[PDB]
């Protein structure tokens, strides 16, 4: 929509901090810290190189909107992400608890906050039982 | 100063709690100094030399209770570093621990007598090194092993019981009365003990050569019986070992995989209508165009994370093979996926051309 | 109470049979019993206390007779747990077990004493932690591993025994006169057997240095030859449990595919037509439109059944590794198949447009 | 036939208890109950699932009468049930004798009686040996 | 009798010979005859029983000469059993052999003492059992498993040595002048041999307290190395003979390829303008329209075989998911020659159509 | 003779260092001959011979003097077989080694005796021996299995450990006064070391029966749990050995990749226009149409060497079934490749015919 | 041939002792026989089964002549043989010492005589240093 | 080119040492032998295979000019030379060092002079860290 084009371009200006049409690897850093986060130069890097089209090591605003535009049905990693779950349910059968779902997601990775996992579970857990069924949740997110 | 307040806390504590890298350095030294207090509280138990012994000792008693007293309340404060315990209700809830309760009970008595008490003093000590665990995983590691082994073990116990007794009372009617060593059964029974673990301590043996003739097979039997059981729990360790080191490839490939599954459901909360979705809005606000930017963020490092958990797994034998499996085999499905394109291009020219 | 009494008639004798939960913590503590009993049974032979010894242990041998004098007969009627002998036929007909005759026959010897027995009265409680067993499963065990092994353990055997012979031998022509020990071969070989195991009694050794240059070697060898065996099959074992641990989770499998097979026949024998197929239809209407009811019931149990044994198997490395096989190989299969497809209907369009 | 029909409505009505024009979860475990057994509701449920065409969570008399009027052959398991057949052949030569058939049959999944077991044999051997060749009976039954 | 002249030869010796069966008991008993022999040779060695030692000692003497000189021209003979070696020249050639001549030499001299000799008396009866193996197979299997783990026992070797070496210095020159029995160098290096070892005999011992806390360290390492090689070796026999199982299962597999080429050259040898290849016709002439029938004879004989190889190995874990892989490999590419065959007829049927 | 010079240099160094032949040959003698050395040094602590010791040993101490003086000398110029060392700087820079610096010394301290020195004499003998290894790879192999199986090391020492202290403890409270011997706690500790390593010196031993039921446990539990870690680290040897075994065959297989690439890139600078590619060039130019034909020369031996990397690895069990896949499954792969181009010529002939 | 015809009918009723126009299992174990070997009976089974066309239990002259016309390069079993040949050849180089296939071909299988396994190895030993090149003499016999 | 023709008949007459048309393996030994090296006979014999078009044993001018006029990237061997690269980068992560290269290069296979490697790190280290990243060092050499 053009608002979210006009958002779009708003962000980008945002990460344009140069305002030279394209968010290089610097002004991703910095917008980062202005967020709190150290992020790795190779980090910013990797960013640039799934959102830079053209592999210029910036990220124009044409790569910006695209990304701003695209949705997580519009990502093509459903099983990838189906493994993925599968490891926390070491069974392997459908279901991991909202305890070790909760705990771990406190204690791996990025760990998130309560209601961070809190609003994990309750989209993961949907029939209200604790135990996260996980394909379920995907089939879910991924459409 | 709070920043690397709660820095300290946290990092050293797990340092002071589960470690990984260099935590055991302190941990062993700690332990070198209880232990050789211990040794040199023996020292005491010559007399000999036993006057510098607590001449030296008592120095080393003071040393370990002021080693331990100032651990329970550090390990209080950096167990700060806990996110589930941080001020009042949480370090005041989790002091009740059984190890810490023996904990602040042997070590107030340490300080009582630290303000004739040699023998519970030792057994003080004593639960000091004890208190070098804290998790038991000595006796769990074990009783898996054991546990794995049951059936073996009883085998070896069961006929290594039964050489014992047998092959006892049968020399002890072997030289009833040509010895005053072996004069009642309760003789023999040490006498098989003793003999069958090979420790030989030579205060009896037969010497009617019939009844050597006796001992000198049942030997030959029971000996490697009562030998059996640590070579066998050896071995179980060694192979509950190696096989451990290969899933241990798993693991590192598993925490990839399990991280990037957060960022997924991090994606998801990024919808601007999923405003019911507040976690990661509030994680960012609490952590503060710029929002949808922020959604960007969590979401590009999402897909970033997805190829990150794309090589969580490196290589295992067997998955390697599985991953060589997966280049033979993938190429050979890019290639019919190829011809899968031609067969789609010709249906449809079938209706082009007709 | 007649269902009541089947049931605990079956179950509680599978207990009491070939267990699987926590049979073996009443069987490990009737263990204790009998053995305890035995140890006082020892406990007699010391005479500065044999006197008490007694006065408490025949308390305890009144105890054990009357503990497997009624596991005889409870067992007798537990067994009515078993299907194949139900009533006067069957259970008056497995009586005349070996295991169970010698039973008998040491109880009745027990109460007949329970009505200067200490000798075999110690051979009776030896009969029955030798009853502990029912089925050799240890000689068994052992066996198969020795028979395993026999070529490695006849190499070991041999070896020694050379060594054995060899270094005694040598040794007695060694200090032939300096030591009153080494006087006769025979001295010797009862000095290079309780040697060569470790025992080390100590009663004979040499002192001529030039004898000790002799023992100072082939000690080196033969000790840790006898050594061997122990080690050897301790391993054995070790390696014997871990490859059965994998066959496990097959046999985990082969269940499910073992019960699929008869819901299979279940169907079958459901036609209608198929009266002379009577099975199912009299056990229904002994468990008794509903008999074609009765058809879909057993006939959709096998369906059920059937993806059932489909998860037969569920895991297992190189089976696992064949399902993820499966995975590729198979979902490749599936567009090999639709590829078919796209070829059969441009065979079928051929003469469409032509 | 119309005969099978009017059978299949019969036993349709005999599990629609409530006469609602499908069958329930609860008219299954009831008749099961009248016939004896206690199938656990989740077997009721996949047995609707791998009857109920539409998923609706009962049986309704179109898949009543479609289950009715299918045959064994009609079922496509060949070489599954064959591979089950291999696991008591152990030696997978083709004959497992009748006394592994039999005993097996008497202490392992729903084992049948004397008579089913003795028809199970009857109909699995053939030439009269005790042995029974599997595949071929597998074959008989399948087609 | 000629033809079972030569099957008893032939079979009878094969049992004598390297067999499969239950030649092992006639081998294991005459075994014990010799064996036992030995035994009361030394039962001579007790004064207090010697005379009757020798009084059946020397029938049990008779026995062994007699068993031994008759196992020699025995197995001459039933070595006709052997293609290479029929009459004359290939028994009047075999008969060099060390162990035969060995065998001939101390049999002469046993039937020469058979016609004060206790001593190489001994030593005959000795080799007769050394006789047992004719091999060295004994050794062979050693040497490998040590040339296998030449640098595990160079390492616990060296480490041991010096363990030894410092160790026993040290409380040489810890007990020096405060007793008698670590007088010498050589005084304690018999006591750190016997200790390390665990002999333990226990005329030797420190008692200054200082010294006692030298050894009770160098002890607890020494004793477990020394204690190593042993155990090595003890599993090093395990996994060999484990693997050496697998690989059984595949040589089961290689006798029927190993014979079905026969037939396939039996097959090529058999076409009437190859004469020259008279290998088979001169089989079956002596072995004796009928001649091409004899080429359909062995042809189809290889034929047979052919299928018989194609089942020559049957199953392996990882061979077994070869098979496994080769199942569903197989027909995917059944299916792909069938969508070749698609194709095939499309290409033919493009110009029948154009 | 300086081709012979170079080629002696290198290659007789190659033995001198790091062999893979025959060089343990002279490196075992010379062992034998300054350990045997040793032991004739221990021989003159025997005082009724050891007259005639010395009489022999300066003998043999003029010999290994020369030994090792020379073998210094003759590893420095044998050390020219190193590239990286070739006259003054090289020799003369390599010399700072601190096993060259300790060979010197230990060394020169010889030939200065040798131009009352027993004890550091003895000292200096061992350092030769300790000489032996120039790598320490026997501590580097054990830290490995050490730290690779830490934590069941440290659990079988913690729980020995305890047995040890809580049985010696009991029974010095058990038999308190009732024997001489057990009358300090340490000597209780140095009872239960003597014994839970299954020594058995005899020198102590319990008499109280309570006492001796006390050790009649704690012995079955410890003597074991001391005999597992040498059980332990001899499978953990065991173990690495044999996966070292097959990983062998696969470093077989890397050194043919490890030289095909040279020749690769000997194929990439032999390019005319490449004169800044001077490497190949100037190394022929060294080792001198011609030009061009030295082109082809290394380039060719490039290409037969893609062939011979093409056999680098020959096979493994999962690899050689990686290759038994590359067999089947690239024949599928070729058979695909068929069926692409068939699908390519009708796409052609698509337009061909339309 | 019209002669290969006539020596396959003389060998057929050579096989055809009962003149019945098929060979039975019987006449097959009595030529056995008369040639000298004892054949089991399922061994002569698997011969008819790979001549029986039709499967009836008997050779006719059909099945006859259709194998006495068949050549070795009419059987289709080249890569088999070769894996065959492989096994003797351990190290599978394509050379097989004569040394090895004379040894086993004397104690293995159906052991031939000494003039068999002679031109055995001048047929597979074709250049003249007794290392026998399996996959050479299969391509030679198998065309 | 013409002049490439000539080069390459030229460098031919110089292993045409007898001027016969081909180049037979005794001249190819003999010029090894000339430029110093020791070639096997088998190994001038691949050579010849790998060259000899016709398999005469010898290599024809033919032969010869064929390969003088092919190039690199006219080889085909991109994964196998990049899996080669991978066994000496034992980690696998693209880089090997300058280090290991110049050490193995010193001491396995035809171990090159210094600057001989030395050409080879600047060729395959472009970068300038001596982190000798193997797969870009194939694809620059390849193409
Ligand atoms: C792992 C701990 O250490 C051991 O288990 N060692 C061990 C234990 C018992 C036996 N014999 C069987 C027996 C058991 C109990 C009894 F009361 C009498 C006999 C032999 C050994 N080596
Ligand atoms: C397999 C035969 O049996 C053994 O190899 N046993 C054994 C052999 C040596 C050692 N110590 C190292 C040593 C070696 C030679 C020496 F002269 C002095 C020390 C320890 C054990 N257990």
């Amino acid at each position: 929509t053009e608002e979210q084009i006009a958002e779009f371009k708003e962000a980008f200006s945002l990460f344009d901090k140069d305002g030279d049409g394209t968010i290089t690897t610097k002004e991703l850093g910095t917008v980062m810290r202005s967020l709190g986060q150290n992020p790795t130069e190779a980090e910013l890097q990797d960013m640039i190189n799934e959102v830079d089209a053209d592999g210029n090591g910036t990220i124009d605003f044409p790569e910006f909107l695209t990304m701003m535009a695209r949705k997580m049905k519009d990502t093509d990693s459903e099983e990838e992400i189906r493994e993925a779950f599968r490891v926390f349910d070491k069974d392997g059968n459908g279901y991991i608890s909202a305890a070790e779902l909760r705990h771990v997601m406190t204690n791996l990775g990025e760990k998130l906050t309560d209601e961070e996992v809190d609003e994990m579970i309750r989209e993961a857990d949907i029939d209200g039982d604790g135990q996260v069924n996980y394909e379920e949740f995907v089939q879910m997110m991924t459409a | 100063r709070n920043a690397f307040y709660r820095k300290l806390q946290n990092f050293l504590y797990n340092v002071l709690e589960r470690p990984r890298g260099w935590a055991f350095i302190y941990h062993a030294y700690v332990f070198l100094l209880v232990f050789s207090c211990l040794v040199l509280s023996v020292f005491s138990t010559i007399k000999e030399y036993e006057k510098s012994s607590e001449g030296a000792l008592y120095i080393l008693e003071i040393v370990t209770i002021v080693v331990f007293g100032v651990e329970y309340f550090v390990r209080i404060w950096a167990a700060g570093c806990c996110c589930r315990y941080r001020g009042w209700r949480g370090r005041l809830k989790f002091a009740r621990k059984p190890f810490c309760v023996i904990d602040i009970m042997v070590l107030i008595a340490s300080i009582a007598v630290l303000a004739s008490a040699l023998r519970s003093l030792r057994f003080l000590q004593i639960l000091r090194m004890i208190r070098m665990d804290r998790r038991g995983g000595t006796w769990k590691l074990l009783g898996s092993v054991v546990y794995a082994h049951s059936k073996e073990l009883v085998t070896a116990w069961y006929i290594g019981f039964l050489c014992l007794i047998l092959a006892s009372f049968l020399v002890y009617l072997a030289e009833k009365g040509e010895n005053d060593h072996f004069d009642t059964y309760a003789d023999a029974l040490w006498w098989g003990l003793i003999t069958l673990t090979t420790i030989g301590y030579g205060d009896k043996y037969p010497q009617t050569w019939n009844g050597r003739l006796l001992a000198a097979t049942f030997t030959l039997i029971g000996v490697s019986f009562f030998a059996l059981p640590a070579g066998i729990l050896g071995s179980g360790f060694a192979l509950k070992v190696q096989e451990q080191h290969r899933q241990k490839h798993f693991e590192k490939r598993r925490n990839p995989a399990a991280g990037l599954i957060q960022s997924a459901w991090r994606f998801y909360a990024t919808n601007l209508s999923r405003t019911d979705l507040h976690s990661t809005w509030q994680y960012y606000e609490r952590t503060v165009g710029l929002k949808v930017s922020i959604r960007a963020v969590c979401v590009m490092r999402f897909l970033v994370s997805k190829r990150k958990f794309k090589e969580s797994l490196r290589p295992y034998d067997v998955m390697d093979v599985i991953e060589q499996y997966s280049a033979g085999h993938l190429d050979m499905l890019s290639r019919i996926k190829s011809l899968q394109s031609r067969v789609d291009q010709i249906v449809g020219r079938g209706p082009a051309i007709t």
